[PDB]
C-alpha cells in the first residue's frame, strides 16, 4: 500500500 | 447542528483511498488512490467524468491549482506529476526528493508546488519549468503535510517527528516551531479559509487550533479516533461553522468549532475513513476510506 495506507509503525 | 446524509456512494477504486478534494471553481471531487489512479467526478451528482493515470507506484495526495485547471499529485514512485485536468496530459514529472511523496499543495497563485517525503524534507517546485527551487531540511520523520497560507508568503508543515513548523516561501528560513505539552506525531496540518490560524491533527486522538502568529492553542477538539493514519481534517465554512474528520472507528465526524461539541456523527465505510473534504460554497461533505472499503461517499445537509 502507498504511504498514506499504511500505519504508524 | 448540521444534517449531513448520504447522497451518492462511488466505486471504483480499486484499492484504499488516499485522499479526495473538491476543485476550487466547485464542478468537481478529485480522488487519489493506493491503485495508482488519479479519478476525477461531478461534485454535485457524483458522476464519474475521467481516470488519470501515469504513476508507477501508489499515491498519497492529489490537489487542486487554484483555477480548477490544474492538479498535482505525489506517490510512493517519488514523483510529484502536474496534470491538466482537461485533457488529462502529465505536464511535468517532478523528480528530487530521495524517497516516498506523501503530500502535496500549489500556492494561491498556482505557480509553485510545496511537497513532503518520506525523505524528511519540504521541497518548493516551479510550476511552469518543473525544477526544484528549494530543498528544506524540515523536519527529522517522514513529513506527513504541507500547505501554503493565504498570500502564499507562509508554508505549514507537519511531521511524524512531533512538530508544525512555519517556513518562509521565499529565503526557506524556519520561522517558527510549533508543539504542545505532548509529543505525539503530527499527521496533518494546513491554514485556515482565513488563514490567521492552522488545524493541526495528532496521533492522540485529538485536532488543535492554533493562532500560529502568537504560537498558542485556542481549541482542541476530541472523541474521534485516530492513533494510526494521517487521516485528513477540514474547516466546514459554507453554512455552520464546523471542524470536519475522518476516524479509526469507520466514522466521519463533526464538530462546532466554537464550541468544540461533536455535532454529528456520519456511519456508513465498513473501514477508516482515511479523507475527507468539504465543498467550497455548498454543504457537501465527501469521504473515503482504506481497503476493505473503498469507497467514497458524498453527503448533504442544509445547515
Amino acid at each position: 500500500l502507498c504511504s498514506r495506507a499504511r500505519p504508524l509503525v | 447542528k448540521p444534517n449531513y446524509t448520504l447522497k451518492f456512494t462511488l466505486a471504483g477504486h480499486t484499492k484504499a483511498v488516499s485522499a479526495v478534494k473538491f476543485s476550487p471553481n466547485g464542478e468537481w471531487l478529485a480522488s487519489s488512490s493506493a491503485d495508482k489512479l488519479i479519478k476525477i467526478w461531478g461534485a454535485y451528482d457524483g458522476k464519474f467524468e475521467k481516470t488519470i493515470s501515469g504513476h508507477k507506484l501508489g499515491i498519497s495526495d492529489v490537489a487542486w491549482s487554484s483555477d480548477s485547471r490544474l492538479l498535482v499529485s505525489g506517490s510512493d514512485d517519488k514523483t510529484l506529476k502536474v496534470w491538466e485536468l482537461s485533457t488529462g496530459k502529465s505536464l511535468k514529472t517532478l523528480k528530487g526528493h530521495s524517497n516516498y511523496v506523501f503530500c502535496c499543495n500549489f500556492n494561491p497563485q498556482s505557480n509553485l508546488i510545496v511537497s513532503g517525503s518520506f525523505d524528511e524534507s519540504v521541497r518548493i517546485w516551479d510550476v511552469r519549468t518543473g525544477k526544484c527551487l528549494k530543498t528544506l531540511p524540515a523536519h527529522s520523520d517522514p513529513v506527513s503535510a504541507v500547505h501554503f497560507n493565504r498570500d502564499g508568503s507562509l508554508i505549514v508543515s507537519s511531521s511524524y517527528d512531533g512538530l508544525c513548523r512555519i517556513w518562509d516561501t521565499a529565503s526557506g528560513q524556519c520561522l517558527k516551531t510549533l508543539i504542545d505539552d505532548d509529543n505525539p506525531p503530527v499527521s496533518f496540518v494546513k491554514f485556515s479559509p482565513n488563514g490567521k490560524y492552522i488545524l493541526a491533527a495528532t496521533l492522540d486522538n485529538t485536532l488543535k487550533l492554533w493562532d500560529y502568529s502568537k504560537g498558542k492553542c485556542l481549541k482542541t477538539y476530541t472523541g474521534h479516533k485516530n492513533e494510526k493514519y494521517c487521516i485528513f481534517a477540514n474547516f466546514s465554512v459554507t453554512g455552520g461553522k464546523w471542524i470536519v474528520s475522518g476516524s479509526e472507528d469507520n466514522m466521519v465526524y463533526i464538530w462546532n468549532l466554537q464550541s468544540k461539541e461533536v455535532v454529528q456523527k456520519l456511519q456508513g465505510h465498513t473501514d477508516t475513513v482515511l479523507c475527507t473534504a468539504c465543498h467550497p460554497t455548498e454543504n457537501i461533505i465527501a469521504s473515503a476510506a482504506l481497503e476493505n472499503d473503498k469507497t467514497i461517499k458524498l453527503w448533504k445537509s442544509d445547515t
